[PDB]
Order: C-alpha cells, then structure tokens, then sequence
C-alpha cells in the first residue's frame, strides 16, 4: 500500500514533467488547428486570377470575362477542400486505430488482468485505472516488478531413493549447503517434501539431478509412533 | 561554456548476464510500479 | 519501416526557374503541406523502427560458453567475424533482400533520408533481445534479467503450455535435436518456400515504383507545347509563356499531391504492420503467449527476433 501510494503520488509530477506522452493529444489538436488554418488561408491565393476576392472580380468585369477568374478561383478552392478532406480521412483512420487500441486496453487492463507482456505497462500487470483527458484517455498501469534478486544454485530434479522428484510449482534452490523449493517469482524457501514435489521415473535420465533428502511427514509420524510401540512391547514382554 | 556536440547513439548499458549451468537468480523483494499511457481517442 | 523521402517542390515543379517559381507562389501553401506530410512520414518511420526494436533496457550479452542444454543458437547468434555483427540468418536476409534510376530521382528534388538507426544498431538490438531471452527467459522483459538454466527455462515453457516439466527433463536430448533440425531447416525454408519475405521486397518495389512514376511525370506536357521549362522560357514572351508554365505547374503539382497521398496511405499500412511487429516482439519474444496462432502454429514455446531490411523476422518455436 505504501509503495502504491508513493507511485500514485509521483504520477502527478511525472505526467507533466517527464513528458514522453501527453504530447500525442496536443499533437492531434495542433494538427487539426493547422489543417483548418491552412484551409482558411488558401482563400487568399489568386490561383492565377487577377484577385483572390470574388467581389472584386464581380465588380471589375463583365460575366464573360469574369467567368475565367471565377473558374480559376473555384478550381483552386476545390483543390484545397479536397486536400483538406483527404488528410482528414487519413488522420481519422489513424485516430480510429488509436481508439480501437484504447478500447482494447480498457477492456483488458481495467476490466481484467492481462497476461499479455507489455500490453498494460512494464512488468507483471496487476491492475489499471482510467482517466479522461481532452480527446483521449490516460491509463495508470499498476504492475509488479521483482526488485532484489539473489543468487542460488539450482537443479532440475532431486534424487532421493532412486526416484526423480520435480517441484509441483516452483524451483529447487540451494544457498550452498541446504536445498529448498521456492516459488519462481519470490524467494520463500520451503523444505523439500513429497507435498511440494512429484515423482517421475528414476535418477538415470534427468541431466543435472542431485541427491538431496525428500522428507515424508506420513512416514515420519508412522515410524515415530512405531518406535514407541516397540518400546511398549519391549517393556511389556520384559 | 556549452556547445553543440555530435555523437553516435548509445543503445543502452552493456550487461553480461551471469548465465551458468546450474545458477538461478530469484527476487527477494518487489516494487509496485504505476506507469502512464496516453492514447488519443 | 519504409524509405524516408524528401521532396523539394521548387526543384521538382519549377527547377531553377524564377518565372515558374513566381507563378507557383500563387498557389498558396500546397507545397508546405506536402513537405510537412513527408516529414511526418519520415519521423513515423523512425518511430516504427524504435518501437519495434528498442525493447531492451540493457544490451545483454551471451556468456563466452555457448552451451544451453544442447540447443544450437549459432545460426541466430551474432557473428564477431563480420563488420556488422549480424547472425547467419540475418546476413542471409540482408543479402537476399536488396534495396540510373536513383541518380535521376535525386536529380530533380527527390532525396532519400537515411534511417536514424543503422543496420548495425538494429542487429545490436536483436542480439540483446536474443541474449536476454536465452539467458533469462521472460524475466528480462518484466525487469532485471534473472539468469536461469536454459533447460529449466524450457521446463517453465512446457508448464506454460500444459505439459509437466518431467516430460522435457526426460526428453531433453530429443527436444534439443528436434529444435536443432528445425533451426537448420529454417535457413533453407526461409528463401525456398517463399510465402513471406516477399513483403519486404514488395515495400521496396512499391516505394521505388512510386518515385519512378513521380520522376517520369516530369516528361509530360500536360497540354503545354513542351515539357521542358527552359524551352518554353526561350521560345516565348512572358505573357505567352505563362500559359504553358501554368499548365506544367498544374500537372506537376497534381503529380506531387498524388505521390504524397499514396505515401500517406502506405505509411499508415506500414505503421499498422510495425505496431503488430512491436506487439509480437513484446508478447512472443519477451514472454510466452497463450493467444492461439499469434506466435506461430501450435502451442507457443518461445520466439527469436532477427533483423531484415526494413523489417523483422520472428522465428517461432512451438510445441506440436
Ligand atoms: C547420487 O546418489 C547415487 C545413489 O547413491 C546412494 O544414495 C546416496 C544418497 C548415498 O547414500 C550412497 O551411498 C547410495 O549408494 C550415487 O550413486 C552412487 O555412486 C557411487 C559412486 O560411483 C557408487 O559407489 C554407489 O554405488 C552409487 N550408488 C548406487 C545406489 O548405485 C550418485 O553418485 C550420487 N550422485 C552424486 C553426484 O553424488
Ligand atoms: C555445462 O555442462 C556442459 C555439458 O556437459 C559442459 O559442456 C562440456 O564441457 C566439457 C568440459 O570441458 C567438454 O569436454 C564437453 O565437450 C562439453 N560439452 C558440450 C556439449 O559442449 C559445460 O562445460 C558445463 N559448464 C561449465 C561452466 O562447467
Ligand atoms: C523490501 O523492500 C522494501 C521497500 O524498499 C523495504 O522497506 C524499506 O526498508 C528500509 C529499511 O528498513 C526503510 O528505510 C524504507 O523506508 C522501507 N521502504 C518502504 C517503502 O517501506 C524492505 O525492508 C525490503 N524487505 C526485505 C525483506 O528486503
Ligand atoms: C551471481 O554470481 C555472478 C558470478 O559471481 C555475479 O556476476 C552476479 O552478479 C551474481 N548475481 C547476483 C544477482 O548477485
Ligand atoms: C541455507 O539455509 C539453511 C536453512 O536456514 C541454513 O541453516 C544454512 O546456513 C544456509 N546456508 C548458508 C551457506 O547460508
Ligand atoms: C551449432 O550450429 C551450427 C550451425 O548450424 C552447426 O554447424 C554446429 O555443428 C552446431 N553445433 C552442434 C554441437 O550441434
């Protein structure tokens, strides 16, 4: 909880200080504003006509001679409009792809937990939180990052009684003298046991198998009370 | 005094993993990371 | 990515002609638009390459001993006996896919801009990704690279597809032999079976054909007496010249607009392909995917990246 609180507090600074993203929304806004500005500035081009003002051409010419300048202006402005609409269509396709990606991320990172690598942030995705931004969305991805790795000796299997033992869920590790089994993403050493392991074949196939004791709690209790029963019988007989 | 300098890109730090025949690295801690992704809609 | 192209409007339409440039000034900001669009395409190409290949925090290196439980990675591992430390497969890919027409294209305002990342840098990124995935499994993609024996990593992958790890530990020699045979057959099937690898050449051919059409459109009169600006300027007075100059300007402006629009559409397609490639690098090379047929046919075990001219090759190792 403390780590999450610290990271979410640092978000309010890193969103606007580290930059990186959040320039995409401003880029969209700038592209649209620049396109509209270019379209409305193209109205000052003569395109080969005497003037770029329609009223001037209408006031200074007869309809026969006016029609040529009017047609030049019409061709130029129609070309400007067609260019603007084509660029708008291409940009709309790009924005549609981005919005499809954002909807997928909302479904798979906010409404669930994703196993896809780097789809909902760097590391092992825990959860995600949506926020609204002008013409866009911000996803705060909460992920799990392994931090303090330690060195261990490892074996693929353990040989105890001519049988190869494999970890049910985890990895065999050793600090140098003792052998444990731990979960693969967090160091939590446990004594190697028939509960943590399963048997498959003998010790003549696996490459890298080591002898180590695999403890059996059932047999431990059984022979522990068997010794007491033997003592009881010995004291009863003599 | 600062000046404009040109250089070749560094792709990142060089890290030779201590890969071995029976050696494993296992994390003893973790960090909760909150990262940000901005998407135009 | 695709070829980054820059166009000088004044050179293309009104090459070193002042009268034609003064007439072209009357058409407004069409050419600033074209220049901006081409600049955006080039920056997007660099962004595509970075987003696909710059997926490693560190440049990971493989230990000098190249034993990984019997697996044979030498055909995809870097070759130090080369100026660019490309692998065998990468060298084959770069030799078979190859990028006067170029001089003439450069001769009228149409230049080609080099990519920001050199092929050596892309090979370095691919080498780092390969070293990370074969020395640390999927751990390097989620944080610090944690070393693990390759047989144990493969046992993890077998667990990730629903098979107990004792199966791999008891068939390790067979699995290594099968992988070695398949990776050996890759060097033949990549260029013999065809199928793909025509996509990169198709991109190259499309860009070259577009540039060739653009530079060939300069020989069209478009209703003018001549397609040469100097001829029109030498054989006519400015009043009568202006009509032919305007015809040529309209034709060449239409050609430039067509070229830039097709470039924008092709750049959108290449951007979609590069986003797909970046997703595949994240989810097949930096991890093990459960998505069906996303990282090859069968149950995905792992994937290896290789660099190719203007593209990426993914070698998907799956369980069948
Ligand atoms: C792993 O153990 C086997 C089995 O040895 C038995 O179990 C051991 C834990 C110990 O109590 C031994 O005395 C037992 O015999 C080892 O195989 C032995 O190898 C030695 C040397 O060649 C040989 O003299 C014994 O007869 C073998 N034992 C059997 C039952 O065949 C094996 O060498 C051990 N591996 C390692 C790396 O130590
Ligand atoms: C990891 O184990 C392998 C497999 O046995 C070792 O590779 C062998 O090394 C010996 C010792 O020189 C050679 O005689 C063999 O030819 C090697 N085999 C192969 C297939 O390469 C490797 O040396 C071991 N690693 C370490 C650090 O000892
Ligand atoms: C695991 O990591 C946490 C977080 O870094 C460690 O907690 C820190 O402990 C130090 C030393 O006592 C304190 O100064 C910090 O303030 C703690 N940080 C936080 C966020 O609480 C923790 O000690 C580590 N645990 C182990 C077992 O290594
Ligand atoms: C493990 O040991 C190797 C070899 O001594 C060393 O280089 C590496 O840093 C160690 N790893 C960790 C996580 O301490
Ligand atoms: C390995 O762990 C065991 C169990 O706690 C401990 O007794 C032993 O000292 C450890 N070995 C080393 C070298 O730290
Ligand atoms: C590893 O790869 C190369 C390339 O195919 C091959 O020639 C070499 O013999 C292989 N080594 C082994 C031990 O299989």
């Amino acid at each position: 909880a403390n780590q999450f609180n610290s990271a979410i507090g640092k978000i309010q600074d890193s969103l606007f200080s580290t930059a990186s993203a959040l320039g995409k929304l401003q880029d969209v806004v700038n592209h649209n504003a620049q396109a509209l500005n270019t379209l409305v500035k193209q109205l000052s081009s003569k395109f080969g006509a005497i003037s770029s003002v329609l009223n001037d051409i209408l006031s200074r010419l007869d309809p026969p001679e006016a029609e040529v300048q009017i047609d030049r202006l019409i061709t130029g402005r129609l070309q400007s409009l067609q260019t603007y609409v084509t660029q708008q269509l291409i940009r709309a396709a790009e924005i549609r792809a981005s919005a499809n990606l954002a909807a997928t991320k909302m479904s798979e990172c906010v409404l669930g937990q994703s196993k896809r690598v780097d789809f909902c942030g760097k590391g092992y995705h825990l959860m995600s939180f949506p926020q609204s931004a002008p013409h866009g969305v911000v996803f705060l991805h909460v992920t799990y990052v392994p931090a303090q790795e330690k060195n261990f000796t490892t074996a693929p299997a353990i040989c105890h009684d001519g049988k190869a033992h494999f970890p049910r869920e985890g990895v065999f590790v050793s600090n140098g003298t003792h052998w444990f089994v731990t979960q693969r993403n967090f160091y939590e050493p446990q004594i190697i046991t028939t509960d943590n392991t399963f048997v498959s074949g003998n010790c003549d196939v696996v490459i890298g198998i080591v002898n180590n004791t695999v403890y059996d709690p059932l047999q431990l209790e059984l022979d522990s009370f068997k010794e007491e029963l033997d003592k009881y019988f010995k004291n009863h007989t003599s | 005094s600062q000046s404009i300098i040109a250089y070749t890109m560094s792709l990142g730090a060089e890290n030779s993993v201590a890969y071995s025949n029976n050696s494993i690295a296992i994390p003893t801690n973790f960090t909760i990371s909150v990262t940000t992704e901005i998407l135009p809609v | 990515s695709m070829t980054k192209t820059s166009v000088d409007c004044t050179m293309y339409i009104c090459g070193d002609s002042t009268e034609c440039s003064n007439l072209l000034l009357q058409y407004g900001s069409f050419c600033t638009q074209l220049k901006r669009a081409l600049t955006g395409i080039a920056v997007e190409q660099d962004k595509n390459t970075q987003e696909v290949f710059a997926q490693v925090k560190q440049i990971y290196k493989t230990p000098p001993i190249k034993y990984f439980g019997g697996f044979n990675f030498s055909q995809i591992l870097p070759d130090p006996s080369k100026p660019s430390k490309r692998s065998f497969i990468e060298d084959l890919l770069f030799n078979k896919v190859t990028l006067d027409l170029i001089c003439a294209q450069k001769f009228n305002g149409l230049t080609v801009l080099p990519p920001l990342l050199t092929d050596e840098m892309i090979a370095q990124y691919t080498s780092a990704l390969l070293a990370g995935t074969i020395t640390s499994g999927w751990t390097f993609g989620a944080g610090a690279a944690l070393q693990i024996p390759f047989a144990m990593q493969m046992a993890y992958r077998f667990n990730g597809i629903g098979v107990t790890q004792n199966v791999l530990y008891e068939n390790q020699k067979l699995i290594a032999n099968q992988f070695n045979s398949a990776i050996g057959k890759i060097q033949d099937s990549l260029f013999s079976t065809a199928s793909a690898l025509g996509k990169l050449q198709d991109v190259v051919n499309h860009n070259a054909q577009a540039l060739n059409t653009l530079v060939k459109q300069l020989s069209s009169k478009f209703g003018a007496i001549s397609s040469v600006l100097n001829d029109i300027l030498s054989r006519l007075d400015p009043p009568e010249a202006e009509v032919q100059i305007d015809r040529l300007i309209t034709g060449r402006l239409q050609s430039l607009q067509t070229y830039v629009t097709q470039q924008l559409i092709r750049a959108a397609e290449i951007r979609a392909s590069a986003n797909l490639a970046a997703t595949k690098m994240s989810e097949c090379v930096l991890g093990q995917s459960k998505r069906v047929d996303f990282c090859g046919k069968g149950y995905h075990l792992m994937s290896f990246p290789q660099s190719a001219p203007h593209g990426v090759v993914f070698l998907h190792v799956t369980y069948v």
